[PDB]
């Protein structure tokens, strides 16, 4: 019968439902893959170099971290290690705390 | 891999994410903009999952091996894990290193060749961008967001397009039941007026490959490594369907 | 001019001219004959004075047996000085030094012969 | 009549199984063993009993003439397997038939044999130690059925019936070829006539 | 410069006409990834190009040449090679029984001495009249669309061209044969001399 | 076979290029090197396979009567290259087939040759270095093909179905004057009967 | 690393490694000795059951007097494994595989002086 | 262990085209000799044409005459001439390419093929 | 009351093929011997072959000399081993399972018969 389809959009995202129950334009999988409004499948942001924090174990081995946004010169982190804070700023420099 | 992610945080319009290495913890932002390029020079703005604007210094290259030797712990903060490293010209050359058994951490030298005494390289990961398209089967949407799929019938289809634009290699690998097929698409084409000598070399197309099977045994999944931006504004295939 | 040549000793000689091209500096490589063949290394036995003459450090002279001094240039095989990836440019200068790297290793066949 | 998988892989039926594939438009398979495909174990099953009937039909190289099947001395029956396609008498009436997979001759109304008997018997031959010229046809037939059961398209089976009517044409001139039979000498009458 | 004599891979140049056949771009290379018309090409290429030999043409046939048995074992190998395999004069004899040459007459696949028979070995797509090669490839890319991705158009063409193509074999044979019924025959050859 | 791009261009080419184009319906090219045109790349290649194949079939001025080639007296064996579209012997039975690229001698069963053979050989030409006649014939079916593969329209695919078959008979009309052949005397055999 | 090497039979043996590399199973050209060189078909002889490794199939034999193989790898300068055509997508491995041929073929005739 | 760059005709008395097959990148690589006293290299201009891809026309008789048995077809490739030159403005096409690993490759035909 | 497994045939002369009628899981699985003077069960690597899957090929021709008046064909299938073996990554298939029904049917074919 020599039927074709095409699909514009691919907004869709991941499904794991069947593929007969799956809306067209969803998709098995996509890594590192980003459905940015109109335009069309695309990779995701380069994630660019900024200093590093220290060693693997500097932080905690479960930390809680929140970013502190008080001006825009001055933005942070507010990590906290298992015992003790930790405070970079996005620059990467680490601004010590003292307790 | 053993990579760990602590926290991802967004300002209005980039995110500042920091993760963690087994070696080290590193601090990075992924920017959202829709076109700019993320650093000065930088061709094509690459996606090289760790960018740094390296300068190469005086000392590493030497004569008595043609090969310029870089060594990662300088460039970034400390030594890796496994990955593979691409390292990029102002211009559009790239050269990518296998990730060695060691992993980066015995052996942290990357030897580009010739005399790289001092340029503006770029030096980066590689990301994995996976698609797996689905299956192909016959979908019409009905009813104002239903769409009803005709199980009926067995449809064997013939092959299938991907719509690019403003994107470079990619590999459309065809796994069926038995066998599994790539159709590296690369380049412009022998002929064409694109594939000129020096040019950045990625752009707008249609590339139709040839996917045959039961369209509903065969996976289409479609992934790129090599550093170059990925834009897939359309998908389509072409079937017989008998009805059965 | 042969990639392949041999020159008489000469007592002590310290410096040597080659006149054939080389793409790189560990292509070339050194031998003394007379007695076995000695294979000697790049920077510690020899150094290179200019790109276009070549001097012995250590001066083997007429000494233990070995009467003359082999140099020819043998481009490797197994190592590419450029390679191709599926991204990037494929800048004119890479095309080129693939195609005379290549070149270079039949004309050191052409020149034994 | 045995299982598909029984069959021994070989390079020709590797092609054979890859061809009938093609019909229906199903990309070719590089090994038969080990394989979860249920279109190529089909192809399999398509392609013996395709190869089983263009065997029964009598050919020159097929017929046996006057082999002798040796009956147990214990038993004095004879096994009239499977294997044999055809079971005929070398003279013009045949007298021997099937009774519980024994030879049974319907003149004596006795199975039991002593001495063996001479019959002309078309034996089962695989896919392979088949002349070349008869394993195209016999891909050509097989693919006919294939699509016809799983993927039935009117366009391809027009083409495969003509290829298939082209294919037995060849396979006939094989048998002429091979068989060069003649009619007055090698015609058994008339080769007494000829006498002079 | 366009003195060059520099001639392509003809292997390759074939494939690329039976891709060509339908209007896809033509492949650079046939070893590498696998890449599934590459690779349903090639197969049909070689798939008629076995057709073609077995069917029987002057050049294809050998006449007369001698198979011997291992000189321990005593039997000859019905190689995969050999498309044919008839006797030299009449009533051919030998067939295959699990790979080994066996007389059916005789009922003996134990031969000594060695055997005289006509074979058809195979070719390459070389080695063969450019009549067949282009029979080959018009048959080749006649199959590749009616099986894998079908165009009612193409069809209608390639299967004129095939008869053409079909035609014009028979007449390389035939002018290959040189076939003479009076004297190259063996029957009034005999009955012409006086 | 050869490249396309590898053949010099010239002024009957460069036509024929525009020719086949225009039977999709694209514009004429002005040249043909240094172009990023990928359908003039393509008239290239369909109009080398026709010339090829038009060039196979045996034409006065193509067969070459009674050439001798020579072989290499130290490797006694000649090359039975690919331009040579046909080889066949002067003598009713024709005895030189390919083996391994080079003239195989089959009833011999030796491919080792010396002082040479003569034969009748078709040998390759270009584009050009072929009567008039035989050009608009090599066109008009590349134009056919050329139609097919890429943009198949079925109202000019009728036109040019018509167009060759007066294309072939008018290069079948150019052979007849062109080979002047006389039954009476040009005749091998008639000739000897007609002595007196 | 030399694409020249013979093994020894060293008794009935049925397998040998390769250490050259090589592009296809065609280009590995195997002769074995020991009375007179002596060609044999590569693929109906030996196997490979693995890429380096023959297989004799059965214990050729010093017996004979074939007690020497010879391992030698000639690639065919004359049939190229890839050729670039007008039209075709241009790769990171046609490009590589184009080099690496042309690089063996120099360093088989350079073995050969 | 056939040497199919170098291959010698026999004269056999006054014949004016031989076939030459290899193939060469350029009408300048082959190189045409009389064997028999001396290695006589003929001139492209006047001593010997083409008229053919793969055939050359001599203009006089040697034969027998002038103490030359046979002629020597050969092939050349210059190593420190190549045919093809990379340039940024330029656009890669399949000629450029494969005349790049081709040329080389004839070299190393040559070299195997004289030993 | 028929035995299925075991029968013998008379040699007549020189007889070099036998045809087998049961089916039978391996090669090993048939064993033939003459009979007339001692059991000699023979070897399957140079005494007899199986020149297709029901026929087997004797390379000398017995009869009634070597006081060997008849041959004896029969199969014995090995209780120890077992033809399938069962591993938890590997696909069940009509082959592995049709297998070891039948071998354990085989063997009661023998004990019935013998009985």
């Amino acid at each position: 019968a020599l039927i074709s389809q095409s699909i514009k959009n691919l907004k869709g995202g991941i499904s794991q439902q069947p593929d007969i129950l799956r809306y067209p334009d969803q998709g098995s999988r996509q890594v590192n893959g980003w459905s940015s409004e109109t335009e069309g499948l695309q990779k995701r942001p380069p994630l660019v170099f900024l200093n590093t924090l220290g060693d693997n174990g500097a932080l905690g081995q479960a930390p809680y971290i929140h970013l502190i946004n008080r001006d825009e010169h001055e933005q942070y982190y507010a990590v906290f290690t298992g015992s003790g804070i930790r405070v970079f700023d996005l620059s990467g420099n680490e601004k010590q705390v003292r307790y | 891999e053993n990579v760990q992610v602590l926290a991802c945080q967004s300002i209005s319009s980039d995110m500042y994410v920091i993760l963690r290495n087994e070696f080290n913890t590193f601090l990075a932002r992924i920017s959202f903009t829709k076109n700019a390029i993320d650093l000065q020079g930088e061709p094509y703005r690459a996606f090289m999952d760790m960018k740094i604007r390296y300068t190469i210094p005086s000392g590493t290259y030497n004569d008595d091996t043609f090969t310029t030797s870089i060594h990662i712990p300088t460039i970034y903060g400390a030594n890796f894990g496994r990955g593979k490293i691409t390292v990029l010209e102002p211009d559009g050359k790239i050269t990518v290193f296998e990730q060695p058994t060691a992993g980066w951490n015995s052996d942290p030298w990357l030897r580009l060749s010739g005399n790289l005494e001092g340029r503006m390289v770029y030096i980066g990961f590689n990301i994995n961008f996976v698609y797996e398209f689905s299956k192909f089967l016959i979908k019409q949407t009905a009813d104002d967001g239903s769409t009803s799929t005709e199980d009926i019938g067995r449809l064997q289809l013939r092959r299938a397009w991907v719509n690019y634009e403003n994107s470079g290699t990619f590999d459309i690998y065809v796994e069926n039941q038995s066998s599994n097929w790539k159709y590296t698409m690369a380049g412009a084409r022998l002929g064409s007026n694109t594939l000129r000598a020096g040019r950045l070399n990625l752009g707008t197309g249609q590339y139709r490959f040839p996917v045959v099977g039961n369209a509903k045994f065969n996976t289409v999944y479609i992934l790129s490594d090599e550093t170059t931006p990925l834009n897939i504004i359309g998908c389509g295939w072409e079937g017989n369907y008998l009805r059965r | 001019i042969k990639t392949v040549l041999t020159y008489q000793l000469d007592g002590s000689n310290r410096d040597f001219n080659i006149p054939f091209e080389y793409l790189a500096r560990k292509f070339v490589v050194v031998t003394l004959i007379g007695v076995d063949r000695k294979v000697l290394t790049i920077n510690t036995d020899y150094r290179f004075a200019t790109r276009t003459t070549i001097s012995l450090t250590k001066a083997w002279g007429p000494a233990d047996g070995y009467t003359t001094i082999e140099l020819r240039r043998v481009t490797s095989t197994t190592d590419r000085l450029v390679d191709f990836t599926d991204g990037s440019i494929l800048r004119a200068y890479d095309l080129n030094v693939a195609q005379i790297q290549t070149m270079h290793v039949a004309e050191e066949a052409r020149d034994l012969t | 009549m045995r299982s598909y998988d029984m069959n021994v892989e070989t390079a020709a039926e590797l092609s054979a199984v890859n061809d009938i594939l093609a019909s229906i438009g199903e990309p070719p398979v590089s090994t038969l063993e080990g394989d979860a495909n249920a279109d190529a174990a089909n192809a399999r099953r398509i392609l013996n009993k395709i190869n089983r009937q263009i065997q029964s039909r009598g050919w020159t190289f097929n017929i046996e003439e006057g082999i002798t099947l040796l009956p147990d001395v214990y038993s004095n029956l004879i096994v009239y397997s499977d294997d044999y396609l055809s079971l005929m008498s070398t003279s013009g009436q045949s007298i021997y038939v099937n009774r519980g997979g024994y030879v049974y001759d319907r003149t004596s109304q006795s199975d039991r044999f002593d001495s063996g008997i001479t019959v002309n018997i078309i034996r089962l031959r695989d896919y392979d130690e088949m002349p070349e010229c008869f394993r195209y046809w016999i891909v050509t037939k097989a693919s006919r059925q294939f699509n016809n059961r799983f993927f039935g398209a009117p366009e391809v089976e027009g083409v495969l019936q003509e290829e298939e009517d082209e294919a037995r044409r060849l396979c006939m001139e094989y048998e002429m070829d091979y068989g060069g039979y003649n009619m007055l000498d090698g015609d058994a009458f008339t080769s007494g006539l000829l006498t002079r």
